[PDB]
Formats: structure tokens, sequence, C-alpha cells
RNA sequence: ACUAACCCCUAUACCUUCUGCAUAAUGAAUUAACUAGAAAUAACUUUGCAAGGAGAGCCAAAGCUAAGACCCCCGAAACC
């Protein structure tokens, strides 16, 4: 019992696909070329999450305060929650003062 | 960063000297710093752990080393304990010396 | 990245071994069995 | 015929001496020894920083990724706000809600809250400085190659296979040329439908992709290319403004 | 393979449609057609002429600095009010 | 998801589509324009600079209107701008 | 001479270096605790029961019901006007001196803040409620040239000892609007505005700006001759006729207290895509420009 | 202490210590004596003496004004003619 | 523990040693791969050992065979007809020495 | 341990709470799966540059930038 009585099937891997032959490639746009371009600019994400890191916290306000005229009225009222709980609990709670 | 103007006079008020040319013949070489200067610092660590350090350093290190502690010798009373790092090429001793180390590497020709 | 035990049967089975020569259920169920082989170790 | 001499055009420091590389050429298959060219012995040939490298590839492997797993939590699973029997009397164990993280079908008490970010950047000298660590250990591997130009005498992509196996190149060979709108007819034709051969811009090269493909050749322009452009790293002030920005003498 | 093209800032003045509502209002106002003219020259198409304040302007710029910019005979006066005062 | 617009621009965009879209463009101008009203139920500032006491220097003041209830019936009325506060 | 030949020569006949052989350098990654096992798993360094377990301990400086500390200390004004003071970075004539040696300042040209900035020698944060720069009289004993600097504030050894080479040190005052322009031209040019004329000085900073023996930019010029004998008489050194030296007209080239630049009237605008200054010709705009 | 505020996330500064402490760029802390203004008609003039000096703070009260306080004002200021410049920096310190 | 643990009287092989010691170790078998981290212990092992090795104890024989393999390991037959199988996962090669002796002296 | 399962000798179940539990103090019939340590102010370690560091802003009387590494789960009666 909890355990498969059958090898899982192969899994085959292209380690030479497009993606993966040219992972990185203009990651030094900005060194090598007269620095016109960042490579920040090159993140492909989320709006709020584009050359930027923080907390959870961070992440909330950040959603919030730039797309969260976009956002779904249930995703929103889950989101103000969420920042709620968020400040509690960091501002309120720890091992450390 | 501009490269310094000659002086007819050697060296100059503010106390630079531009290297010796040719430089010394010596199994290690140390080059100035992208302004100009010896490369030679003080480490401060724990707020009581005071440390030299000397950078931009290629060659044989331990000649430099050997050098080094034969230096500060008899200045200091007893041999001085240092740290020798070969892949970053920096020489570590315990203690303030940066200044008498930057007129010692002056004179050699660094 | 969602991680889960896979190998928990050896895990168990690595002292189930040493209480196979017991009396009663402490010989097959781990939860009594890993108390009385601490005991005879 | 006549030999190609490449010299340094950059001021070398005097207790340096400059690295010779043999040049070759792809226009035939035993084309090799066109010339000789002088490298910076500051970029082909500086120290064996390979704790440089690791934490370059690191850098760039994890400096573009966004994880976009998220679980929900126990304020997010649906239902759950009615406490299912009271505290005392039923005999059970006391709960306050049918959607906590003990519940089977509950919430997760820590779990991904995607999507989250791992963005960071390197210091822009130790990026630099991880190229040229990258070109030294290429040069004393004997896994790099200068060239002259890339301009092949057929577009066939078997002929250039062929090629790097007399050669003994390598199973793959990362390609390195000036512009992208300078690329051969025949370059691009013939490694459009190769796997292990890449062929990427000078402004593309980067130490990911050097680190994967054992071999790399570079163009005399290249060369230049990138010995100017990381030569004026080390010998520069710091930045008052972003370099995007009009200066006195950049660009150059 | 070969690589893409290299992303490069895409050269030419952005003018943005004025009339559709995503575009942010820092892009519409005179404040950005300056940027774009200092950044691109004349051949952004920004008229020299209107970088200067019209005369619309100007009539309150310069009855600003008089209400709260005194000129240098006036603080000297007040300054040697002053300094009679405290002698 | 995420929605296209805004949903403060929600109402906008209904007016640029279906039978709104086809109003006299005079009337559409005069009901867009939102200018601030004359103040009754509290005294503008007059300046747009004052000099704090405390420490003597000049910051910028602003004019902040006090929100007015308008009861139904005041629809049949003059009242003059005034209202329930 | 032999390490980096070592080193290089080492490598080649060590493996290739590919991704499966990389690994950080020592000591620069300590290893991340978790909460499991015998050792950190039974109570996770949290203690017994009570409000530190429980994760529930009241607010920093919070000692359970006495007085706080920092609450029981009476109010001083330690601190007040903090963000209304001025602040100047200090300029010291070594400083000086050895940007002047290693040719990031150019002697024979006049220096101000402009100059300043451009070779590195100071940071200027107007943000930061800075004014300026101001030169310290350190060093005085071994500064030796003949430069023309222009800075904010000054002492009066710093003075005596630019003077007594021959040189000229005066005092200006640059408004926090124009300062930044001042010490960064490029991003203010950038953005498409015509150049301002600086204001006056504060009614406090007026008595310094108009006085001669603190070499202001507003004061008398025919008191500055009685001013430097004063100087050179104290310090006991000869005071230079410079109206003889070839660089006299370097020497007197200053700036119009209007004017932000030299040679470029308030006003203008600076047009770097195609290297051209435009200049209004509007009549209103003439008289506010220069009035 | 607000470790992470609900506009911009990050740590606050507690006005309490601003109004009451003074922070030399050494890292000392310089504050006032309790009780240096009450009740002075029932005190000796050399407790009135030392009641009205400028005091610093040991180890643990240091330590506690610093987490209470943002790096704003741990920063080195440079004021004109500032009362307490030659305090900022410590001479002839042994470990 | 001993109650769990099958046990038995010392002895000896047909009185190995009353008249003339013959060596029990009599068949090793040896698996290394080519390419692999695993199996660099094993590799170097056998490219300045497993000759001095092989001259050491004559009466041994010794089979390499190389195959692709995660795992390297070691194969020992005696005379009574014991096998014993040793892994050689990632170890140097001063230790892999003392382990092949070690199985060497083993009755 | 033994030739030998038992017979011989030795040995007061686990967790939690308390100074102290074989305790006649709580929890557990058993099996499978699920279920609980989230943050970088300072300090430490390791690179890069260096009186400068940083890809505008910020800090600097050897500092600056970057990275590593410390802060749990369930449960009320209630209030609107
Ligand atoms: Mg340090
Ligand atoms: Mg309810
Ligand atoms: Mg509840
Ligand atoms: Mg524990």
């Amino acid at each position: 019992i909890g355990i498969r009585l059958t090898l899982p099937p192969p899994k085959v891997v292209d380690r030479w696909n497009e993606k993966r032959a040219m992972f990185g490639v203009y990651d030094n746009i900005g060194i090598l070329g007269n620095f016109e371009k960042h490579p920040k600019e090159l993140i492909r994400g989320p709006i709020w999450l584009r050359g930027w890191k923080g907390n959870e916290l961070q992440r909330c306000i950040r959603k919030r305060k730039m797309v969260g005229s976009r956002m779904f009225a249930d995703d929103l009222h889950n989101l103000n929650k969420r920042i709620r709980y968020l400040y509690k609990h960091f501002n309120r709670h720890g091992k450390f003062r | 960063i501009p490269d310094p103007p000659k002086h007819e006079h050697y060296p100059t008020p503010s106390g630079w000297q531009p290297p010796r040319d040719p430089p010394p013949n010596l199994p290690y070489f140390v080059r100035r710093s992208r302004m100009h200067n010896i490369p030679v610092y003080k480490d401060i660590t724990h707020g009581n752990r005071q440390m030299t350090v000397i950078r931009k350093v290629e060659g044989d290190i331990w000649a430099l080393q050997k050098d080094v502690e034969d230096f500060l010798s008899p200045l200091l009373g007893k041999t001085p304990v240092t740290q020798v790092n070969e892949v970053t090429g920096t020489l570590r001793i315990k203690g303030y010396f940066d200044q008498e180390l930057k007129a010692w590497l002056l004179e050699k020709g660094f | 990245l969602r991680n889960r035990v896979t190998d928990r049967y050896f895990r168990i089975q690595e002292v189930l071994k040493h209480a196979r020569h017991f009396r009663g259920r402490k010989n097959r169920c781990y939860r009594l069995a890993v108390r009385t082989v601490i005991r005879a170790f | 015929p006549e030999p190609v001499l490449r010299k340094v055009e950059l001021p070398v420091p005097t207790h340096r001496r400059p690295v010779q590389a043999w040049v070759e050429s792809l226009r035939g298959f035993e084309q090799e020894r066109v010339g000789l060219a002088d490298l910076h012995p500051d970029v082909f040939a500086t120290a064996p920083r390979l704790d440089i490298l690791h934490q370059v590839a690191m850098w760039q492997k994890n400096f573009k990724r966004i994880s976009y797993a998220k679980t929900k939590t126990r304020a997010e699973v649906r239902g759950g706000g009615r406490k299912p029997w009271p505290q005392k009397g039923t005999g059970r164990a006391r709960h306050g809600s049918i959607r906590s993280p003990l519940w089977r079908g509950g919430g997760v008490a820590h779990g991904p809250r995607g999507p989250t970010s791992y963005y960071y950047m390197l210091p822009m000298k130790v990026r630099a400085l991880g190229l040229k660590v990258a070109l030294t250990v290429k040069l004393a591997q004997d896994d790099l190659h200068i060239m002259d130009s890339l301009e092949l005498p057929t577009g066939d992509p078997q002929y250039l296979t062929e090629l790097a196996h007399y050669r003994r190149w390598g199973d793959s060979v990362l390609l390195v040329d000036l512009t992208h709108e300078e690329m051969p007819q025949s370059i691009v034709e013939a490694t459009s439908r190769l796997k292990t051969f890449n062929l990427i811009p000078a402004v593309g090269l980067n130490v990911h992709s050097m680190l994967k493909h054992q071999t790399l050749v570079l163009t005399l322009p290249t060369v230049a290319f990138l010995e100017d452009k990381l030569l004026w790293q080390d010998s520069r002030y710091r930045p008052l403004y972003p370099f995007s920005l009009p200066y006195s003498d950049f660009p150059r | 393979y070969r690589a893409r093209p290299p992303p490069r800032r895409r050269p030419g003045p952005r003018w943005p449609d004025p009339e559709d509502l995503l575009t942010p209002r820092w892009q519409l106002g005179p404040r950005y057609a300056a940027k774009q003219f200092a950044r691109y020259g004349a051949a952004s198409g920004v008229v020299p002429g209107s970088l200067w304040p019209s005369p619309e302007q100007l009539r309150e710029l310069e009855a600003e600095e008089r209400e709260w910019y005194p000129s240098l005979a006036t603080m000297q006066e007040s300054l040697r009010v002053k300094q009679l005062a405290e002698e | 998801p995420l929605h296209k617009y805004p949903v403060w621009l929600w109402k906008r965009l209904q007016l640029r589509e279906g039978i709104c879209s086809r109003l006299p463009g005079h009337y559409l101008r005069s009901l867009e324009e939102e200018r601030t009203p004359t103040p009754v139920h509290y005294r503008p500032h007059g300046a747009k600079f004052k000099i704090n006491p405390k420490n003597g220097q000049r910051e910028r003041v602003e004019d902040v209107p006090i929100p007015i209830y308008f009861p139904p019936e005041s629809q049949r009325g003059l009242w003059g701008g005034e209202g329930w506060i | 001479q032999g390490g980096g030949a070592r080193a290089l020569d080492l490598l080649r006949g060590l493996p290739r270096v590919s991704l499966a052989n990389l690994k950080p350098n020592p000591g620069s990654k300590k290893p991340e605790r978790r909460p499991r096992g015998r050792r950190r798993g039974r109570k996770c360094g949290r203690g017994h029961k009570g409000e530190r377990q429980r994760g529930t301990r009241p607010r920093l400086g919070f000692e359970g019901g006495q007085t706080p500390f920092y609450i029981r200390i009476p109010k001083y004004g330690f601190n007040e006007g903090h963000s209304f003071r001025r602040q100047y970075k200090p300029l010291s004539l070594n400083r000086l001196q050895y940007l002047i040696d290693l040719g990031r300042v150019d002697p024979s040209q006049p220096i101000d803040l402009t100059q300043l900035v451009n070779g590195r020698g100071v940071t200027i944060q107007p943000l930061k409620r800075d004014y300026g720069v101001q030169l310290v009289e350190e060093g005085a004993d071994t500064f030796t040239a003949k430069v023309n600097i222009e800075v904010q504030l000054a002492s009066e050894l710093a003075i005596a000892a630019i003077e007594k080479n021959g040189g000229v040190v005066t005092t200006a005052f640059y408004d926090p609007r124009s300062l930044d322009i001042v010490c960064k031209p490029v991003p203010f040019f950038l953005r498409g505005q015509p150049i301002p004329k600086r204001m006056l000085p504060p009614e406090e900073l007026v008595p310094y700006y108009t006085d001669a023996k603190n070499r202001g930019y507003l004061a008398d010029p025919a008191k500055f001759p009685e001013a430097r004998l004063e100087l050179a008489r104290k310090y006991g050194y000869i005071l230079p006729d410079i109206t003889k030296d070839e660089l006299f007209k370097m020497l007197c080239t200053r700036k119009d207290p209007r004017q932000i630049f030299f040679g470029l009237a308030p006003g203008w605008v600076v047009n770097m895509a195609d290297k051209k200054i435009l200049k209004p010709t509007d009549e209103n705009l003439l008289k506010y420009y220069t009035s | 202490l607000t470790y992470f505020s609900a506009r911009k996330g990050k740590r606050k500064t507690v006005k309490a210590v601003i109004d009451r402490f003074l922070r030399l760029h050494c890292g000392l802390w310089v504050r006032r004596k309790a009780g240096y203004k009450k009740k002075l008609w029932k005190k000796t003039p050399a407790r009135k003496k030392r009641l009205r000096e400028f005091v610093f703070c040991n180890k643990t009260q240091s330590k506690l004004l610093d987490k209470m306080t943002t790096s704003f004002w741990k920063r080195r200021n440079w004021y004109v003619d500032d009362p307490y410049q030659k305090y900022h920096d410590r001479t002839n310190l042994k470990v | 523990t001993a109650r769990g643990t099958p046990s038995r009287f010392l002895a000896s092989v047909l009185h190995n040693g009353l008249g003339r010691y013959v060596q029990q170790l009599q068949r090793l078998s040896f698996s290394v791969s080519r390419d692999g981290a695993s199996s660099r212990g094993a590799r170097e092992f056998v490219e300045r050992e497993v000759i001095d090795f092989a001259r050491r104890n004559p009466g041994v024989v010794i089979y390499v065979n190389s195959r692709p393999c995660c795992v390297p390991r070691v194969v020992a037959e005696y005379l009574n007809g014991a096998v014993r199988e040793e892994s050689i996962h990632c170890k140097s090669v001063e230790e892999i020495s003392t382990l092949v002796q070690k199985l060497a002296d083993q009755s």
C-alpha cells in the first residue's frame, strides 16, 4: 500500500531544444549594447512582478496599488483580507522583537 | 578616469608619485587601483579586530608574504599574523600598518 | 512544488524487521513496534 | 598567401604580455593557420575564478525565474464559515471550521503564494568580470578558436558538422559574430537546421551559453568588440547618472 | 539554431492615442511633449515655440515671484530695520 | 483573471456604444464635464500657499469640499446649493 | 609573473569546465536551518509555554507594565527643524590638491560646483537639504596651486591659503531648485525646459553674501582690495599682484548672480539631439529672464 | 513598532524617541535627565547642577533606540555651525 | 540483537592453516562506468592499484567489466560458495584499497 | 543466552504537564493518507570595487554593492 507496483514511464528531455540551447542570451545586452537596454526589461511575467522582489506582504500592496482596480470582485475581497491578516501577523507576532 | 598629468618634480604636493618605469624585477607585482593609488586599505570586524589588506596582487604572493613579515617583524617585535588568499590575490595582516606599507610599496617600484 | 514522501514503506520496514520475532500486534503495527524495538535495543 | 595579423588596440600594462591565438577560416576543411591574433592579457589571461563563474551562472538562471504556484488558504477555500458542532457535550474533538488545515479538503498552512519573483542584480563589474573569466577558461582549455569571418563555401549543414568533426572541435559549438544584421547567408542557413550548433550575435554572448557549449569561436571584429566593452569597466568613474544618458566620451 | 534579433529600443518618439482611455494622462500633457523634443530634437515634430511659457501663464509666474521672492533692496531694508530694532 | 479596463472606466465605455453613442455631441460634452461647485458649507483658503506658524515654512494648501446630501424633495425646490450635512 | 601562469597551466590538465562541476566558494553559503529531527524539533527553539512560545510577545520597548524608559525621558528640542537646517558637504584643500595633481580637476579653467562633481571630487544630495560645498582649512600648509574656485561657504584660513598662491576664491549662493541643475546639467537638459534664473539668497543669508570679508558674490568689488591686505598682513604672506599674471582674464571670469552656467543666459533651451541652442525673442520673455 | 507599513511595506520610526533623544554618528545616544524641570525649589544646587547635563545611554538602551529608528537618522549630517559637531567621532578609542 | 539474529560457532574452512594456509578469496568482479562521478574512485583504483593487487594475490581471479552504471559494485566469491557484493558508490581510492584488502583476508 | 520455543538471570510501557509520574494525572483500538517556523534593522561569513561604492535617488572619517543565513498549528464563550 502507498507505493506503485509498476515503474513510472520513462521521461525524455531534449537538452538541445530552442529554449534550452539559447537560455541566457541577451542577458548582457546592457554591458554589450552601450547600456541602451536593461536586463530587467527582458523580464516577462506579471505587471507587478517585473524587475521587483519582496516578501508576501509587499507583493500584496504592489498588486493592489497597480492592478487592484482591474481585479475581480471576489479576488479583490480576498486580497484585502490577505493584506489585513499579513499586516497583523508580521507587525504583532514572531519570536524576535 | 583621466590619466594623471606629468609633473616636472616628484612626489606631487599631495604625495602621489607615478609607479617606477620599468617595473621592478620581482616574482610578484602589485598594480595601482583605477584611481592610480596603492591598493592598501584598513579593515575592521567585530568592532575590535583591526586588519590591513593588500589587493591587486598577482605572481608569487608567497614571496610578498615573506617580504611583508620580514619588513614588519622589527617594527612589531615578532612575526605578524598574516592570511594568504591565492584565489583572490590578496594579503591580510592583523593590525593597522597602511601608512608604512604604502610607503614600503611605493619605494619598491609598485 | 508539492513534495510527498515516497519511501515511507522502506522507512518503516527497517524497524519492523527487528520486531519480526515478537509476540502480539507489536510485531507488525509500526506504532506499537517502534516503542518495543527501542526497549529491546 | 598573405597572413592576417591582429594587434591589441587598447594599451597593455607594462608587466603583462599579449596572449597569442591561432586564426582559422571556414572556407575549407583544412584552412586553419590563416594568421595570428594578439589578445589582451587582462581579458583572455585573467585569474581562473571558478567561484565568480558559479555565482554569475546562478544569477543568470534564477534572476528571470517567476513561480506561478499558489495554494488557497483556509480563508479562500469555499464554505467553512460555521462551527460544526458545539464545543462541549458532543464527545468529539473541538473545531471551529471545516476548512482548517487539519480537515480534509481544507486550506494549506504554509504553501506557495504565487506569483513570486526571484529578481536580483549582481554588481555591474562582477557581471563583466564573469565574462572575462569564462573567456580565459576557454582559452586555457584550448576549446576557444579565433576566426576572421563566418562565410561558408556552402550552406549545407552536414558540411559544417563534418568540418567540426575533422577539426575535433566538440559535440556542441557556440558561434558568435558582430551584429545580427551582418550575418552571412551561408552561416544562417547552415545553423538554422542544427541543434548542437548555435549562432548568436556579440551582444547575445553569455556565461551560461559558453558553459553549455564545449567549443566557442569568435571573429576578429568580435574580439575587438569584446576587448573594448570589457576593458571599459576596469578604468571608469562611478556613474553620476545612468549610462544611457549622453556623456562626454560615451558611446566611444 | 539562430538567435532572435536583439531587443532594441524602438527608434523615434512615441505618440499615443489621445482618444484611448488606457493611455495614461502623463503621456498627454505638454510636459510629455517637452521631454520628447529634448530627447529627439526637431525630429519629434514638437514646435519649439510651445516650449517657452505663453503670456497667459507668465502673468502669474511673475506675480508669484513678486509676492514670494522679495528683491535685494527690500531684503536689505528689512534687515537694516531689524538691526536698528535690536540695537 | 483581470478585466481589460478598470471598473471605473465602465460607465464611460458604455457611453461610446449603443443608443448613448448616438446622443448629440454638445449634450455629451456637457454631461462629461465635472467642474467643481461653488463652496457653500466650507470657507475656501483663497491662496495656493501659506506660512505655517509652527516652523515659519511655506507649504501648499488645498480646498477639500465637504460632502453634501440632497434629499429627493430638494429636486422640486431651489435650495441654492445647500443640503443636509 | 608566475602565479597566473601556474594557475592557468594547471587548468589545462583539468577536465572541461561545464555546468555539472560548479560550486560556491566555501563559507559563502550558510546552510538553512529547519525545525525537523530530534535536535531542532521538540520545541523549535521557542522554550516552554508562554507568550514567547505562542508568539504573542508585547511590542518593542514595552517592559511589562512599568513606565517605558524612552517615555519617561523628558522631551527636548534635539531634532526640531532638522529638515530645514542647511547642510554643506565639506571640501578639503588636500582633496582639491589631490584632484589637481591627478588631473581630475583642471586649474587652467574656472572651477565651480559643476566641475567638482564632473571630476567626482564631491557628492551632492540636494534632496538631503544640501546647499553646496564649504572649503575647509584642513591641510592649508601643503596646498600650493593657483586656481579660481567658487564654493558656497569658505573659512578665513581657506581663503588666505587660496589667495597666497595668487588664486581667487569667491562665495556664491545656489537655491535648491537650481542646485540640482548645477550638479547634474545633463538630466535637466533632457527635461526640455528653458534655463531658469537662480533666486537671491534668503534674508538671513543676505549679509553673508554681501560682505567683502566673506568674498561674497554680491559684495562691493571696491571693498575687496582692503580685505585681501588684511588677510595677508595677519598671516604674514606677501599678497601677489595677480593683475600682472597671464591668467588674469581667466581669474576674473565670474558668472552673473542670476546666471547658472558660464555663457548661458537664463531662458535659453538646449537641444542635445541636434546640438543647438534656442533663445526666445518675445519682449515679455526677455524682461522676465533678465529681471 | 510597525515592521512593515500598510502603504509602503517598510519599517517605520517611533517619533517618541525622536523628540526625546539625540543620536551621534558614532552610535552614541544623548538624552536629558528626568525631572530636571520639576520641583527645583526642593533640590540642592549640587543635585540641580547634575540634573541639567546631557548624558549618554548604555549598550542595551542604544540598541533599543536603534531598533526603533530607521536608517535616515543614522546618516552623517553636515549642519552649519552645529554645536555637537566635534562629538560625532571618537578619538583614541582602544577596543 | 542476538535473539533476533542467527548465530554460529567459531570455525574455519577445511582446517585452513593447519598444514598450509590457503587464501579463501577466489574471485573478484568489478563493475566500472566509463563516464559518471560515482565511478571515479573505482576508475582511478584500477589505474594504479588493481595491477599491484593482482600480483600480490595470484590465486585470486579479478574481472574488470566497464559498462554504464549508476552504482559501481564489487562481487567477491569464496571456495565455500559464499557471495559478497559491495558497492563502490562514490568512495575514494585509499578506502577502496582497504575495502578490497579486507575481503581478501576474510574466510 | 542456550543443544533446545518455554523453563535460568536481568528489566517499574510512550508522549505531555509538574520539584517529583510504573503511577490509580491527560492523550492514543489499529492501518493508510493529509496535518504545524512565514520577515534581513543590526551583526557574522564569502565575492566585486575602493576614498570611493551603487545600472539617477542612497551611504561613506574604509566604506559601498551583492549573496548566504533567525521569527509555527488547532481550539472559545463573545461584538457588529
Ligand atoms: Mg570592511
Ligand atoms: Mg459566524
Ligand atoms: Mg473560531
Ligand atoms: Mg529539540
